[PDB]
RNA sequence: AUGUAUAAAAAUAGAGGUAGGCUACUCUCCUGUAUCGUAGAAGAUGGGCGAUGGUUGAUGAAACGGAAGUGUUUUAUUGACUUGUCCAUGAAAUUCCAUGAAUCCAUUGCAUACGACUUUA
RNA sequence: GCCAAGCGCGACGUUGCUUCGGCUCUUCCUAUCAUACCGAAGCAGAAUUCGGUAAGCGU
RNA sequence: CUGCCGAAGUUUCCGGAUAGCAGAAACUCAGAUCAGUUUUAUGAGUAUGUAAAAUGAGAGUUUCUAGUGGGCCAUUUUUGGUAAGCAGAACUGGCGAUGCGGGAUGAACCGAACGUGAGGUUAAGGUGCCGGAAUGUACGCUCAUCAGACGAAAAGGUGUUAGUUCAUCUAGACAGCAGGACGGUGGCCAUGGAAGUCGGAAUCCGCUAAGGAGUGUGUAA
RNA sequence: GUCAGCAUCAGUUUUCGGGGGCGGAAAAAGAAUAAGGGAAGGUGGCUGUUUAUAGCCCUUGUUGUAAUACGUCCACUGGGGACUGAGGACUGCGGCUUGCCAAGGAUGCUGACAUAAUGGU
């Protein structure tokens, strides 16, 4: 295996108003609930269910039950921000996010862009 | 959604008892109306205090002082079964006393098919020391190196094109 | 219980690969491939130790961990020392004639209780049958799979069965005498 | 989400009733559904239980012309069609038109082996059954109750998998060439701001 | 189909007499 | 009900006191320590109860209790222990040993033979004669009534004409190899007394000297 | 019908690779909200610049597809279009939604209540 | 009646002597007489007895 | 043909009258009386009966004239019981004169009471498909080779899950290996004989760390 | 005459938001920052210990009149959808200022179409 529910593991929220936000499991409440925290102020420390988050491959060295300030300090020290972005998974999510807030004029420019991209179809025989 | 309610009440003052004893109970109910009803039920069954003769002097919801601190709660209850006379003790690990009681009610109705009215919570305590924990599943939670793969994952847009990963 | 695990130390055996739960244990004596799909257990391989892990399993499923452990240990023993079964013929009046064909994978039994029917048994793959000259009326079944060897012994014994006769007085039959390893 | 005029569903790894319930509603919605590999369908419950269920079904017969009794079909596609048919108002002209839009077959015949095959997550066994729960395969259930073409379907499917794999390697090799030449064009990085 | 030897669902007359059987049990306990 | 192994019961009514028995053994050990002298450390070896009784007969009392139970009762620290320098003597104290009051020459020299046991090694490579078995390795000046021994042995012994017959020779044991379960059991019915009980006379706990030698 | 656009296989307590020598690498997965395709009087008329490709229509083919192969390629031409990048004309008053045999008649009797069946002509 | 785990009853145990009626026929059930296969018994063999699976086939 | 009003469904006396329920006609009454209702007070035995505030409604009589006088079902109290059914009352309910939603289907079950329509929202029951509506959310339990979705009862199951109580446990928990499992004593009777284990009575003992007048196999013993 | 589209209103209704009062432990937390206490599911260190090369729990102060959630209110406010248009001079109750008005029930602006749409049978 590569994803284990352990203290300090980074998770991505999939259900709820915090969908798409990154968090770190500060404690294991039980088999079905865990306490998470995030350095972002808009994300408050809260108890969430595992069914609402996906376990990411990133694990940070964080002591059990660390407060919000300690979690943020550990998060900055271990640069989990841009460590998650280094993965192609994050790039796809951001590329998906950028695309969805595109508008009609941008979509028009994209088709011209990708058709200029496609006009080559030049491969050595 | 249950709520913890401090209900203090006493019988109406009279010449025989100008200063009636004030009795307080910490009891859980969805709303204040249910809590005051449950308080009267317990008071009648213990002190034989009639509802008409009594009055509710204070009702206050009690929030969790540390809702962000994981705890273990031990609950003593008077289980009502086919024989209608049984005592049980259970331990639940969570961050709120209300949550533990909600898990207690769901568990009992699940395992023993006991309704809300049949169940009466006798006492709820917070087991802070790991040693007093009596339950093996709880003790396995308090182990220092707790780590396990996520179980029961399972995951309109019908007709998916590819097969689900259902893994890492 | 959240976590129930069994740990095994592997020997000089070459490969103990568990790809798709299929254990292709290759040893100096030979190679056996077996399937473990019947059990939902994690086989984690690390160096010389193999862990069979079950998370949040019930008692019924947890019973499979040791059973999976035993069959893995048994087959590993097969690829390293192997299994040899010594079966001794038991007769009172009619000699039991046993013939070995294509290095013994088929055993033909004749003159049992004076019967004229030739009882032909084909052994399971990986089992060879020989007649040891050290002891008379002695059959040696040596092979890699303890399952195959013991099943072969069971089939031979059940074929030579006494019917409608007092087993108290009729002692005729073939029975397994020793169950051990080649080395 | 969205429909297709014709939908090919790979029944391998699915559940009989769960796939049938989804398919029956889709047929009523006016869609044409082709179900391939009906011999690879799964049913919750161990084989012997499901075998006994089929034997009980076979037991229904009359004393006057068993031809007037229920016709018991052993083919895995026919078993699936029976499941779908009981989920449709088939005595009604609307349900009859729903049935004619269903084509359940064993294996993947030529007209569909070159077409995309979608799956139904609401019926996939891995996403619906707790691990360690006994289940049976309709192909084994069919072959043990009278179906006599299990081997021919098996042999024909192995050949199709070989041909399909060869097509994939050619497609994969082609995709690598376009993948390599993709970054050659500078525009992909010039205006990648749009998320593409 | 069901693998049972009897229809698990009874007749309306059969369930009606079961409420009568429940009536008998009340008669046995309360008065009889 | 529930999948559990059943526990058998017996009506012999010989159940020991358990914890009280351990306390009684500790009290007896303290009394043996409080005994006049000789401070013996020896109770028994692989020898049977009859040999232990014979050894204790010439004594006016060998007592083992549980190994290390007396040491635990006395205490590793010298303050808890009744004797002196018991901190190092506790580690040395092991096995079935105990005080006795009556010897040194008999213990050093007189070592009565007794039936061997598994774990130890044989001094030679005994062999089992083929055909009819012999109880004393052909030293009788062998009864044929030991019919049950044919089934109770497990060796390749065919019971022909009411007499155990060995199809092929099989040595009972080999020199340089530890005696296994079958070898020890077979040697038990045979006359192989490859054992010599020893004694331990390392030191003596004298009231005045208080010098427990470790030689 | 309004793009009637998309063919690996298997596993889910794992797979797929790349790079290596059934074993040592690291990377990817976490569904398609993807990829292909998509500017033009339903798509007009010319002119450049830069590819030297793409999309096809009609021929000529040879290889492939048998499970229901009725489709896959490779092409040799020919006729078009090209938006790859720029330009110049045209558009409307539809001046606020509607879109050769068989049969009968005969013959046979291997058949027959009557039809049918088998023959012959 | 004696006990009597237990909850005045009190289980298992124990004492006490004592019109109906039948031919053919059709199927079906197994609560199986035979046939097929197993288990047990002082079952040597043979012939049995008892007990299982079993309604295919007879009666 | 349409409209309006609309029962009784049974006392009380000898098939009839009286009354009840429904109308009509003609009166007096609004500073008045009523009520399938509840309080308060009085006594008396949580109920009872009597009297006097709340709430609601305009409240009263006289004549005379129709139809009705059954039953069925269910609750509770009670009277007996009986292998077990049930039998006898009382009680007010429901049907009956009444469609409609749900309960797959239905005289008695759950909702709901009806002019013709548009819209909205619900009851009961429901939301996999048939079938309108979440293959919703969260926490558990269950695997049936005759699951479940709705008396035969006393129990049985090395089926699973929670608990309650009592026990041992580094003086080493069970389990498994290596052993001991002794001496009087073959304790005493009994018989081809039984030396702990044919059997009948005893059930003592010294030593220990512990070994029974023996847990079973076994032995002619 | 028929049928459409929109707008501004009236009636009924449904569905999204925004802002602001008040309430409770005048939320609980929390964060930041000063005391003291305790320890662990014991970190650095050396199985055992008490913040060090991780930290955690308890109490108090402070930042404070913290925020937020929840409950409640606004004669606060911004949109989307549907159905309906009864009546027929003037009276009335009101608002803004003789007049004007969302104030005792829909009008206005356009279209298209009659060689058809609508309504039928």
């Amino acid at each position: 295996f590569k994803r284990y529910v352990e203290v300090g593991r980074v998770v991505l929220v999939t259900k709820g108003e915090y969908t798409g936000k990154l968090a770190v499991i500060v404690d294991i409440v039980d088999h079905k609930r865990a306490l998470i925290d995030s350095p972002c102020s808009e994300f408050p420390r809260q108890v969430i269910r595992y069914g609402s988050v996906v376990l990411t491959h990133i694990v940070m060295k964080l002591p059990r039950g660390a407060r919000s300030g300690i979690v943020a300090k550990k998060w900055k020290a271990q640069d989990v921000c841009n460590k998650w972005a280094s993965s192609a998974w994050a790039k796809k999510l951001e590329a998906k996010k950028v695309r969805s807030q595109l508008n009609d004029f941008d979509r028009f420019a994209v088709m011209r862009l990708k058709k200029q991209r496609r006009e080559q179809v030049n491969v050595a025989v | 959604a249950l709520k913890e309610y401090q209900v203090v009440g006493r019988k109406v003052p009279t010449e025989h008892e100008p200063v009636p004893k004030l009795f307080r109970m910490r009891l859980f109910a969805p709303n204040e109306s249910v809590a005051k009803s449950r308080y009267w039920y317990f008071l009648k069954m213990i002190n034989k205090v009639k509802k008409a003769t009594g009055e509710i002097v204070a009702i206050n919801e009690i929030s969790e002082p540390k809702p962000l601190k994981a705890k273990v709660f031990g609950i003593w209850i008077r289980y009502d079964s086919r024989s209608g006379t049984h005592n049980m003790y259970k331990e639940f690990r969570d961050t709120t006393r209300v949550g533990a009681v909600e898990a207690m009610y769901a568990d009992m109705a699940a395992r023993h098919r006991a309704r809300f009215r049949s169940i009466r919570i006798l006492k709820v305590v917070e087991v802070e020391k790991k040693e007093d924990v009596r339950r093996n599943y709880v003790k396995q939670l308090l182990n220092p190196h707790l780590k396990f793969p996520l179980p029961h994952r399972r995951t309109k847009k019908v007709f998916a094109p590819h097969r689900p990963s259902t893994f890492y | 219980d959240i976590y129930k695990d069994e740990t095994l130390t592997i020997p000089k055996g070459v490969t103990v690969d568990i790809k798709a739960r299929n254990v292709t244990v290759t040893g100096p004596r030979g190679t056996l491939k077996q399937n473990l799909r019947h059990v939902d257990i994690e086989m984690k391989k690390q160096g010389n130790t193999i862990k069979f892990i079950v998370w949040h399993g019930s008692r019924k499923h947890n019973a499979c961990i040791r059973s999976v452990y035993s069959i893995i240990n048994n087959m590993i023993i097969g690829v390293t020392q192997g299994f040899r079964y010594k079966m001794r013929l038991v007769y009172a009046h009619f000699p039991i004639n046993i013939n070995l064909t294509e290095n013994g994978t088929v055993v033909e039994i004749r003159n049992f209780l004076g019967e004229r029917i030739t009882r032909v048994i084909k052994c399971l793959p990986g089992v060879t049958v020989s007649i040891s000259s050290a002891v008379k009326d002695e059959i040696i079944l040596e092979g890699n799979s303890l399952e195959n060897v013991s099943q072969s012994a069971a089939n031979i014994k059940q074929i030579c069965n006494v019917r409608n006769k007092d087993i108290r007085k009729f002692l005729d039959g073939i029975y397994v005498s020793e169950r051990g390893n080649i080395e | 989400s969205e429909f297709q005029k014709v939908v090919v569903i790979d029944a391998k790894g699915h559940l009989l009733g769960r796939l049938a319930s989804v398919v029956a509603k889709q047929l009523l919605g006016g869609q044409k559904v082709v179900v391939v590999r009906c011999e690879e369908l799964n049913i919750s419950g161990h084989f012997f239980r499901n075998k006994l269920k089929y034997l009980a079904y076979l037991r229904k017969a009359c004393r006057y012309n068993p031809s007037r009794g229920a016709f018991h079909f052993r083919a895995p596609s026919r078993i699936f069609q029976k499941a779908v048919r009981g989920m449709l108002p088939h005595k009604t002209a609307r349900g009859q038109a729903a049935l004619e839009h269903l084509q359940a077959v064993e294996g993947i015949p030529p007209p569909f082996d070159k077409q995309k095959r979608v799956v139904v997550p609401a019926a996939l066994r891995v996403l619906r059954l707790k691990p360690g729960r006994k289940y049976c395969t309709v192909g084994r259930l069919s072959s043990e109750v009278g179906w006599k073409y299990n081997d021919i379907v098996a042999k024909l499917e192995e050949r199709r998998k070989v041909k399909s794999a060869a097509f994939y390697q050619a497609k994969l090799a082609k995709q690598k060439k376009i993948a390599s030449a993709k970054e050659a064009s500078p525009v992909n990085q010039k205006l990648s701001q749009f998320g593409y | 189909v069901s693998l049972k030897k009897k229809s698990k669902r009874r007749t309306t007359r059969l369930r009606s007499r079961i409420e009568k059987k429940a009536a008998e049990s009340k008669r046995k306990q309360k008065r009889a | 009900p529930k999948s559990r192994r059943s526990k058998v019961l017996t009506l012999a009514q010989t159940e020991k006191k358990g914890h009280e028995g351990k306390a009684a053994l500790f009290s007896g050990v303290q009394q043996s320590l409080d005994s006049f002298d000789y401070m013996w450390i020896f109770d028994v070896t692989n020898m049977r109860n009859t040999y232990l009784k014979r050894i204790r007969d010439d004594w006016k009392r060998i007592f083992m209790g549980k190994t290390k139970v007396m040491a635990k009762a006395l205490g590793h620290t010298p303050e808890e222990e009744h004797a002196e320098n018991v901190s190092k003597l506790t580690k040395l104290l092991h096995g079935a040993v105990g005080l006795l009051f009556t010897v040194i020459g008999y213990f050093e020299s007189f070592v009565q033979n007794d039936f061997a046991r598994a774990g130890a090694v044989a001094p030679f490579t005994h062999v089992i004669p083929a055909g009819p078995v012999y109880s004393r390795a052909g030293q009788i000046p062998l009864t044929h009534t030991l019919e049950p021994q044919v089934r109770q042995l497990g060796m390749p012994t065919v019971l022909k004409n009411g007499v155990v017959t060995l199809l092929a020779d099989f040595p009972l044991c080999t020199e340089g190899q530890q005696l296994d379960s079958r070898q020890t059991r077979l040697l038990k019915l045979f006359g192989i007394t490859a054992a010599e009980f020893k004694v331990g006379l390392l030191g003596y706990y004298s009231k005045k000297g208080a010098s427990v030698e470790f030689l």
